[PDB]
């Protein structure tokens, strides 16, 4: 990982930025976990194709999704915020957070 | 082909995602502690995204031991 | 995160080709150059000055305003953080990795 | 392509697209006094253009 990257316990937090959601469709090896038919950013409760389906609560407007690279966690819509999810790696060594770029 | 393996489940997959279609279980039965497939008691393991017999799970666990 | 009135913005990308769809950054990059570069000014293709001893996966540095000393292999990334010279944002571009 | 400076003996072999696009070679982009068509100029760092030498104060890389 990079010098500035946040860690929670032994889990690295990786914030990756895209021009928009359609760029992620070409991003292997992560595109296989997204579900591009869904509205609103999702996180995965487990590891499987299309597993990023659980609605993140009160998400930042440019957040596009969250992928934990291992282990399981409670799997519910509109229950966990992004900051709370950072505490729920439950053994994942990397938490990938996907963002839409915005100027300010 | 959206299907749920659970005996008698006639789910329309209205509330289900591609995840559920790919793994042959509707949203309800992916979390039910006990389901029946062809007369056999199973549970849809969260870790494996597969059904297992109940004896593979410990007391009230979403995933096999 | 901040040096004076300048915000340090680390941005991580899926790959270098992705930067081409990023504006305003794409007009300042020169994708034919080897090794990460910083700009001494604001102009097309202005990110040309070789950062010294760059860290693994650093792709470049873009200062969003003003001018600074402009030399190859003279300033490390940490030194450049002190060289905003009035820029409000210093953008630091990184290649993501799986650790 | 070429450098606007009088009699410049530079190939753009060792120059970047930035230099080529702004018609100045790497050396003359920082030279404090150059001549174009016989007139004293300096390549402004801020503007990335030549200006008459009179538009600069002493050694400044950029115009006033
Ligand atoms: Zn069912
Ligand atoms: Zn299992
Ligand atoms: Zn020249
Ligand atoms: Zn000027």
């Amino acid at each position: 990982g990079a010098p500035h990257e946040e860690r929670v316990g032994d889990m690295r937090i990786v914030n990756i930025t895209f021009s928009d959601i359609n760029s992620i469709k070409n991003f292997q090896p992560f595109s296989q976990y997204f579900d591009f038919t869904l509205t609103g950013p999702r996180y995965n409760g487990n590891i499987a194709q299309f597993a990023m389906i659980w609605k993140i609560k009160n998400p930042p407007h440019n957040l596009l999704g969250v992928f934990f690279d291992n282990n399981t966690r409670d799997d519910e819509d509109d229950k966990y915020t992004l900051e709370e999810l950072k505490q729920m790696g439950n053994g994942a060594k990397n938490m990938y957070i996907f963002w839409q770029y915005e100027q300010k | 082909m959206p299907i749920c393996l659970v005996d008698g489940c006639d789910s329309d997959f209205s509330n289900c995602r591609e995840y559920h279609k790919r793994h042959k279980v509707c949203d309800v039965h992916s979390k039910t502690p006990v389901v029946t497939i062809n007369g056999h008691k199973q549970r849809f393991c969260q870790q494996c995204s597969r059904f297992h017999a109940l004896e593979e799970f410990d007391e009230g666990k979403r995933s096999c031991r």
